[PDB]
RNA sequence: CGACUCUUAGCGGUGGAUCACUCGGCUCGUGCGUCGAUGAAGAACGCAGCUAGCUGCGAGAAUUAAUGUGAAUUGCAGGACACAUUGAUCAUCGACACUUCGAACGCACUUGCGGCCCCGGGUUCCUCCCGGGGCUACGCCUGUCUGAGCGUCGCU
RNA sequence: CUACGCCGCGACGAGUAGGAGGGCCGCUGCGGUGAGCCUUGAAGCCUAGGGCGCGGGCCCGGGUGGAGCCGCCGCAGGUGCAGAUCUUGGUGGUAGUAGCAAAUAUUCAAACGAGAACUUUGAAGGCCGAAGUGGAGAAGGGUUCCAUGUGAACAGCAGUUGA
RNA sequence: ACUAAUCGAACCAUCUAGUAGCUGGUUCCCUCCGAAGUUUCCCUCAGGAUAGCUGGCGCUCUCGCAGACCCGAGCCACGCA
RNA sequence: CCGACCCGUCUUGAAACACGGACCAAGGAGUCUAACACGUGCGCGAGUCGGGGGCUCGCACGAAAGCCGCCGUGGCGCAAUGAAGGUGAAGGCCGGCGCGCUCGCCGGCCGAGGUGGGAUCCCGAGGCCUCUCCAGUCCGCCGAGGGCGCACCACCGGCCCG
RNA sequence: CGCGACCUCAGAUCAGACGUGGCGACCCGCUGAAUUUAAGCAUAUUAGUCAGCGGAGGAGAAGAAACUAACCAGGAUUCCCUCAGUAACGGCGAGUGAACAGGGAAGAGCCCAGCGCCGAAUCCCCGCCCCGCGGCGGGGCGCGGGACAUGUGGCGUACGGAAGACCCGCUCCCCGGCGCCGCUCGUGGGGGGCCCAAGUCCUUCUGAUCGAGGCCCAGCCCGUGGACGGUGUGAGGCCGGUAGCGGCCCCCGGCGCGCCGGGCCCGGGUCUUCCCGGAGUCGGGUUGCUUGGGAAUGCAGCCCAAAGCGGGUGGUAAACUCCAUCUAAGGCUAAAUACCGGCACGAGACCGAUAGUCAACAAGUACCGUAAGGGAAAGUUGAAAAGAACUUUGAAGAGAGAGUUCAAGAGGGCGUGAAACCGUUAAGAGGUAAACGGGUGGGGUCCGCGCAGUCCGCCCGGAGGAUUCAACCCGGCGGCGGGUCCGGCCGUGUCGGCGGCCCGGCGGAUCUUUCCCGCGCGGGGGACCGUCCCCCGACCGGCGACCGGCCGCCGCCGGGCGCAUUUCC
């Protein structure tokens, strides 16, 4: 379990740091798992959500293997709003179901110089632990 | 609580010829709080009776000899298959009870085989209930972290370390400890003996010199020797159809006599 | 009021004790402070010893003491003098010095220089230059046989 | 037969108890243990596209720069942002900036009014008006300059 | 025959202040334990439902509820309420009651408007009667000033009016 | 008289939870035992101490413990009122 | 149908024309520290106690637990008495001696005296036995008397200090 | 009768600096009550406390004896334990109340004035040059100013010191960088940033699930990671994290070597000759306060007013006398210690929205008072606003439908939703106010699977089935007994110690070299004794509840045979 003398267990602490987690932050905290395809290509598990990456819903009212485009990360509400993942109001008009990206799998990343930066810096960490743990 | 908790509020009575209550009410006005009752453990936003101080005297010192006498109980109690039964402990494929492994198993490093060398011990059993017990606590220690709650599981006694806590540690209900440093906490962890523990063998050696014969005074704690017996033999079946007792006794009178309604 | 037979107390509470109460709930915390120091100064000055200077044999001196012995807090400067080191040396070379005790008898005074005398053949000194070992010792019997002492140098024994 | 009243029950009100929760306290412990005339603490007034409070900030005003990070902020709108002829947001924060009172410092205030030295303009050097900048508190230390004394003397 | 158990016989039974014992009476939290219970429904609450105990109280059925809870062995208390002109909050009867009575007074028609005793306009009858119920300031207030719109709340009736 | 609805000593905060032999209240059940308003002393007479009355904890002893159903086989306990 | 005054409280006396109480919910009052005394439980026991300190990966628990022993300093107990100077708790028998003078010198023994009670324990004449007897083998029960007497009580001696 | 030097003063918006105010939990210096207790009350107590004033720092204060003691003597300060509720004070009442010694935490010592010597050797400021900037320093230059003989610096301070000789030893200091190690170290020294294991597998529950069942190989996978939090429940494996002397990057600080710039000046012992101390201070009287300090503990005011083989202290005032102890009236100093304020953390047998801070929330806010100051109430829709489109009556509030949702019998003060109180419905009743105890009766709502009434052991009779019933054979396993049959042993003794201070330990207030290193004066090493240790073996008791092997008996089970007057359903 938690050794270390300067990380906190508490409860309450632990709930206020998560609600008042700063954007930059609340970015690491909204990560999704990438697919079985992508783990194996990027020696990576999870990946923090991006704008313009396609996912599939894995949990709640919209399970199923329909691949969606991201179209916000809302970080405020710790939410995501997908393409097809919506529903009709009152009046008849769309509005985007927001759901929690853990509950999302990445199946392609929208790729620049900084994702593909933090890919090998997070491969490179899990061989070298790898290596070490061998 | 605070020393200042409902004493800060500079009331005073009202006196006696208004028709309220005598005790002291918020003065001023203008606001919800003004001439409300203060200060007494009955109003509210007052006082409480007699609050709680930070010297309750938490602590008791226990004697040594107590001490170690409540150690040797435990650990004569963690021999006996009954005892150990009924706190629970799940040993029905356990080969023998004193159960002794070889030195090798403080040098373990990985936890899988810590849990192999529990499966083969057939001490896995009372993990797996250990598991089972793994439950949301009822009441306030949710929110005072005290949020969940398992059974106590066996206690491996090693003499020296190198690795083997590593080794175990995240086998939930296991707790290690040092032959040397022997906690009655840990020994009869609700206040009862006879928890389940697996020994070392050079803890099992240790032993004799950590705690001393009857014949001999322990040779690591300078001025110990074991307690004594005030019944030597405690078999009372035995002791009471041995022959020399029965040979003494009057003949049992057995018959009920009743109350003989008078005719 | 009194109540039958009872012992007459006199309770040292009129004085308004609560705002003065020291309560020991740091103690453990204050041990492992005082544990963390010495064991930081026994690594600081490395190959000296850890509880620090010799201290003179010293009798205790009521009545009720007398008959035993303790360590003082530095030797005298007749003591130094007749043991032939400097009393401003000697703290160089670990050894208190106590500039205000006298000596009264002389057999407190032969005993504290065989302890001096003592101390001295026990010292293995290094020279300030370990390339260039003027006068302190030879490097054989301070590459390995130089260790930090635990406890107080040569215990003072009844 | 009704009304009314009482008791009981169902349902519905009024009310917010109970229970469950908790980004709050209380207590203990640990490590540091740092304000200010280079203008503190405190106060006032302002600052957002839509903004009253709280929060943040100071006319560069819900922030500038720099560094880290790496695509948002979001209630609405707007507009950036090839993320490489460099970058949203957030964090850090070492550069810069930091209105008026306040020890508060030109004098004074429930108001207002000066003086000195430079710069620019109306003037067309000469000093009147206007604007801008820098100074103008008390105590005290070392030194400097200017002095005072029928204080002590020297020369005349 | 849980020997802290079981069985037998005899006598006895008031009780304030007070003392003691027992509590498989009750509340909250901690160490153990129940391979305990629980989204196939926890706590809480409601109940002309079935019962148990001398009692404190407890178990079960039905409903509501929507996430936690309990038994046993020990441990520890901010641990049990009808009162204190108790504290805080809420609610009755009183009771559709007292009352909406100081300074003479209103009426007609029309307009707007869903709606007019109270608004506006016109007509009439009155009052203040220049030491005013007139016209303007000081102190104090601080936007109440002015126009437009609304009819929630407020203006102790109302309002289409209003500080 | 007046000194901000306060005056034979204002108001505010603190010492302060001031003291009270005086008034009011003092929270579950059953079982067992169960009073005193009297003595003495006290600036004592609405209060205490003291003895008495009460409860609890015991301890030291006495009669024996009888016949496995059953069946006694002058003399019948320490001591007390 | 019979019985039945409203509770709490102070009081000799409450249904009182004595006080508090309109109703409901939640809160609401012998607590903690220190010091004594006695009782009970536990450990050790002429000792007992580490509580302050120190040593142990410094720390999930663990601010716990374990250990120290030339860390027992110290506290309490093991000695009392007197204002104090100070002093400070062993006797009984058999003897030979001065003079066994109401006492001085030693031996041999034993080791806190004696009386009256005193749970318990010990001895115990004599009894209880079978199909019966003259003749003893082994032990069980009752038992008048007698003995050693725990604790404790009453008393008489003795010893220490003023 | 002017000009200069000094002295003592003044001015300046002079050149360059410094102080002010805040916080104030802890600390230092003062000032300082009364409530209260004494069952009244005045001394006393509360208490040198609250309030008041001033001054600091990360600690402060204190501090290296004008000390304690009376001993075989200790040896700065501070803190802890104890001394000790003691000595003592006290209407000797209530009450108050230290210190020394001892054991610990920490441990560190020093500097002036004076007396002296040295050609003022000394210091500040301003110009110039160079090396540097990062807190403003170093070096050099100035017939550049000033301070200073009314005294700067070096040596030197009570532990004595200085100067001369005689002898001995050359012994090695600190300061800021250049390059890099051991990499600073309980395993990074600190600060910051980014990362690092394993199920969203199969079947199911649900609104959603993190639930339930399973995952052949000893068992899904990881585990040095099964802390915690989030996620539509309840998650080690979904995510962040967690573990790890794990990785990478950036910055900062101190440790050794060779060099760099410069300083840096002799130390000890013996003898001789010299030199040595703080004054309106001590002390004394008196007064007031304070203390446990009592014929006066400390502090202060006033008066008196010192000495130098002197002075202070030696807990009863005084005289004489001996002794002990220190050296006042100048100064600095880390650590151990304190901390209800501040910055940043961790935790809890604490509280859980009338509780816990007054404040879980736009709380020192709203509001009140002229002011000082006083000071609240107030948490919860839902997983997601999906926050009710649209139709319809009304002027609207408000309704009826419809719709979302698992649920609006969750509809923006919306989780649950008690009691008091109220409306309506249903049932019953009603002139001694209601209400209550005991006893029945009537009605009603429910409950009893009430509604042909239990079961089950043996036997008899009837009508059907089936391995197989008993006894024997083989195998396995138990229970009991056995001279110990055979071991393994176990308890208590008993022998020779072959067995251990080299080749078994630990202790002794037991004797020693008459073999070994310190003055006839220690530490070692030996012998003995007590407990031992494992052993070589034997005798006594026993197989014990410490176990095995052989037999003997019994019992059970499995497989055969037994297939019918047995056995069972
Ligand atoms: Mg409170
Ligand atoms: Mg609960
Ligand atoms: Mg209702
Ligand atoms: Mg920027
Ligand atoms: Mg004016
Ligand atoms: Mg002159
Ligand atoms: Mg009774
Ligand atoms: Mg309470
Ligand atoms: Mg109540
Ligand atoms: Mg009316
Ligand atoms: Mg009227
Ligand atoms: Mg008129
Ligand atoms: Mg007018
Ligand atoms: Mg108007
Ligand atoms: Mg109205
Ligand atoms: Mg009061
Ligand atoms: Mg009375
Ligand atoms: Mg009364
Ligand atoms: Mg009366
Ligand atoms: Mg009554
Ligand atoms: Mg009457
Ligand atoms: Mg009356
Ligand atoms: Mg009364
Ligand atoms: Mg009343
Ligand atoms: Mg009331
Ligand atoms: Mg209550
Ligand atoms: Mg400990
Ligand atoms: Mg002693
Ligand atoms: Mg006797
Ligand atoms: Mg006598
Ligand atoms: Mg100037
Ligand atoms: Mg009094
Ligand atoms: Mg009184
Ligand atoms: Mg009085
Ligand atoms: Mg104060
Ligand atoms: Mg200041
Ligand atoms: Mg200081
Ligand atoms: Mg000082
Ligand atoms: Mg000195
Ligand atoms: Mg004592
Ligand atoms: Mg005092
Ligand atoms: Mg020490
Ligand atoms: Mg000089
Ligand atoms: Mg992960
Ligand atoms: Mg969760
Ligand atoms: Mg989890
Ligand atoms: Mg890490
Ligand atoms: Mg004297
Ligand atoms: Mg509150
Ligand atoms: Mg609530
Ligand atoms: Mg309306
Ligand atoms: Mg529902
Ligand atoms: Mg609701
Ligand atoms: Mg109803």
């Amino acid at each position: 379990m938690k050794f270390n003398p300067f990380v906190t267990s508490d409860r309450s602490k632990n709930r206020k740091r998560h609600f008042n987690a700063p954007s930059h932050i609340r970015r690491k905290i909204m990560s999704s798992p990438l697919s079985k395809e992508l783990r194996q290509k990027y020696n990576v598990r999870s990946m923090p959500i991006r704008k313009d990456d396609e996912v599939q819903v894995v949990r709640g009212h919209y399970k199923g293997q329909q691949i969606g485009k991201v179209v916000q990360v809302y970080r405020k509400k710790y939410v995501i709003y997908i393409e097809r993942v919506q529903r009709e109001k009152a009046n008849g008009t769309t509005v985007h179901v927001g759901i929690h990206p853990s509950k999302v799998v990445i199946t392609r990343l929208k790729l620049d110089k900084d994702r593909k930066k933090i890919l090998e810096r997070k491969a490179k960490s899990r061989q070298v632990g790898k290596e070490k743990g061998k | 609580v605070s020393e200042l908790a409902g004493h800060q509020t500079s009331a005073e009575s009202w006196g006696t010829g208004r028709a309220v209550a005598r005790i002291p009410r918020v003065r001023g006005g203008g606001t919800h709080r003004s001439g409300q009752g203060a200060f007494g453990n009955m109003c509210r936003g007052g006082r409480m009776f007699a609050p709680t101080k930070t010297w309750r005297r938490w602590h008791r010192r226990v004697n040594t000899t107590q001490k170690r006498y409540a150690i040797c109980s435990a650990l004569a109690a963690s021999a006996l298959p009954a005892l150990v039964m009924s706190k629970g402990h799940r040993i029905e494929e356990v080969p023998e009870l004193p159960l002794v492994v070889e030195d090798k198993v403080e040098g373990y490093k990985k936890t899988k085989e810590a849990v192999l060398l529990l499966k083969k011990l057939k001490a896995w059993n009372d993990i797996k209930k250990v598991y089972a017990s793994q439950r949301m606590r009822a009441g306030k220690g949710k929110m005072r972290n005290r949020r969940r709650i398992q059974r106590r599981g066996p206690c491996i006694i090693y003499n020296e370390d190198n690795g083997i806590i590593k080794a175990f540690r995240n086998i939930p209900g296991i707790t290690l400890l040092n032959v040397s440093k022997l906690n009655i906490l840990k020994l009869a962890p609700g206040g009862h003996v006879g928890r389940f523990c697996i020994w070392t063998e050079s803890a099992f050696r240790k032993l004799d010199e950590l705690y001393g014969t009857w014949r001999k005074a322990a040779s690591l704690k300078s001025n110990y020797n074991l307690p004594m017996h005030k019944m030597i033999n405690t078999d009372l079946s035995r002791i009471l159809k041995s022959p020399e007792i029965q040979r003494a006794l009057r003949a049992p009178r057995k018959k009920i006599h009743r109350r003989v309604l008078k005719k | 009021a009194p109540s039958r037979n009872g012992m007459v107390l006199k309770p040292h509470f009129h004085k308004d004790w609560q705002r003065r109460v020291a309560t020991w709930f740091n103690q453990p915390a204050r041990k492992i402070r005082r544990r963390k120091a010495r064991q930081a100064k026994a690594r600081r000055i490395a190959p000296r010893p850890a509880s620090g200077p010799i201290r003179p044999i010293v009798r205790c001196p009521t009545v009720r003491y007398h008959t035993k012995v303790r360590a003082g807090r530095g030797f005298s400067l007749e003591e130094l003098r007749v043991a032939g080191i400097h009393k401003k040396v000697a703290r160089t070379i670990g050894i208190s010095v106590d500039p205000r005790r006298r000596n009264k008898s002389t057999e407190s005074l032969q005993a504290n220089v065989q302890r001096l005398k003592e101390y001295r053949s026990k010292l293995i000194l290094f020279p300030r230059k370990p390339s260039a070992p003027k006068k302190g010792d030879s490097s054989a019997e301070e590459l390995k046989l130089a260790t930090q002492l635990t406890g107080p140098v040569m215990p003072v024994r009844n």
